[PDB]
């Protein structure tokens, strides 16, 4: 057990608009319907905003 | 409700209208007087002391004669809508404080400077739909607006099922969520209130508002969660009062301008306005020159109140018998 990342790196874990994300730091989408869940994880690569949760089905 | 007047402004109720002053029987009935010629009009006015007259009207200086149709003087309650705001978000978002802010103004003093606000408060929860937000949005401002150690009522909260659309649903501080039992709530009402009234104290009044809203935390940024329109209202207030507060001031000057202020020591006087009805007024101008140096004008308002059956009958015909008898013109409503 350790921390995942620098704190230079987790402090620019933000919350806000998809479209003014940039790289050197992740977005968190928290969910509305539900208080507490959270709906995605998602990292810049190309200009798209991909995902780092992997997708699971049934 | 104390008024300006034009040198002087005179009130005489119109109870019934007579050909004569041979029946002037009863303490309301009137009649217009005029000579063969036109060259003076005054009204004979039965008085619950006798009868009277008002002043003598020059007709060569009737500067204006106009009548209103009783509708021009209701005061119609401000109406609003609060609502979600769809761009922010259709629903409330779990973990928020959905506050709301009821800016009074014209609170116990009269100037704007006063200010009172009201709040509600609904902390949302996963699940919550619009219609239980509405619901318990209401109940809190009921709540904290009505508490029964509160000395003014300030606004009545109402609430419209989108079945009905039409049927404003009321809410009290008595009021309880297992009354409220719809599930389509479409919006949250809030209106004026009739503040009290009092003859020659406390005149008709009212405390207007704007609802207005408090900051949340949507994906990323502060944003107001809601919308406060205003919509047509659908009440008024019948207009009985102010006609009620301008006879009590009207009457001062043609009599007892204390009005119970040395009180065992008064005149007691008598009005015929019955606050409760609605009334329909005539409003007459002129003036009074005199001779060689005393050009100077005197400007005077004789002021009459018919009664409003809705169809404006007895103002019209008084208007009637004034034209027969004065050859003015005033129009009808």
């Amino acid at each position: 057990m350790k921390r995942v990342l620098n704190l230079g790196n987790l402090s620019r874990i933000v919350e806000g608009d998809p479209n003014e994300i940039t790289d050197d730091e992740i977005l968190v989408i928290k969910d509305k319907i539900i208080e507490g869940k959270i709906i995605d994880i998602q990292k810049r690569v190309d200009g798209k905003l991909v995902s780092l949760i992997t997708e699971k089905y049934t | 409700m104390v008024i300006s007047i034009n040198q002087v402004r005179q009130l005489y109720v119109a109870k019934a209208l007579k050909a004569n002053t041979a029946a002037l029987t009863t303490a309301g009935d009137i009649v217009p007087k005029a000579d063969t010629a036109k060259t003076t009009l005054y009204f004979q006015s039965m008085s619950p002391a006798g009868i009277v007259a008002s002043d003598k009207i020059n007709l060569k200086h009737v500067l204006y004669a106009k009548a209103t149709p009783s509708e021009a003087l209701a005061h119609k309650l401000v109406r609003y809508s609060v609502t979600l705001d769809a761009d922010v978000s259709a629903t409330p978002v779990a973990g928020q404080n959905y506050i709301l802010r009821l800016a009074f103004r014209q609170y116990i003093g009269l100037s704007e400077e006063d200010q009172y606000f009201k709040y509600g408060e609904v902390i949302a929860r996963s699940g919550m739909t619009a219609s239980d937000f509405y619901k318990k949005m209401a109940i809190s401002l009921a709540k904290n607006l009505e508490n029964k150690t509160e000395s003014t009522p300030l606004v009545n909260i109402y609430l419209i099922s989108a079945a009905a659309a039409s049927t404003d649903v009321p809410v009290t501080s008595a009021t309880k969520e297992s009354d409220l039992t719809a599930t389509d709530y479409n919006q949250i009402i809030i209106e004026e209130t009739e503040q009290p009234w009092v003859l020659g104290m406390m005149p008709q009044a009212f405390i207007p508002f704007t609802p207005q809203f408090l900051t949340i935390t949507v994906d990323g940024e502060d944003r107001l969660w809601g919308v406060a329109t205003v919509v047509t209202p659908t009440k008024t207030v019948p207009d009985g009062h102010l006609i009620a507060d301008l006879e009590y001031f009207c009457m001062g000057a043609r009599g007892d301008i204390y009005r119970g202020m040395g009180y065992p020591n008064i005149i007691k006087t008598t009005y015929l306005v019955d606050p409760g009805a609605v009334y329909d007024v005539l409003d007459i101008h002129y003036f009074y020159t005199g001779s060689n140096e005393s050009v100077q004008k005197s400007e005077k308002t004789i002021t009459l109140v018919a009664v409003d059956d809705g169809s404006h009958t007895a103002m019209n015909a008084l208007i009637g018998a004034i034209n027969t008898a004065s050859g003015l013109t005033i129009a009808t409503l």
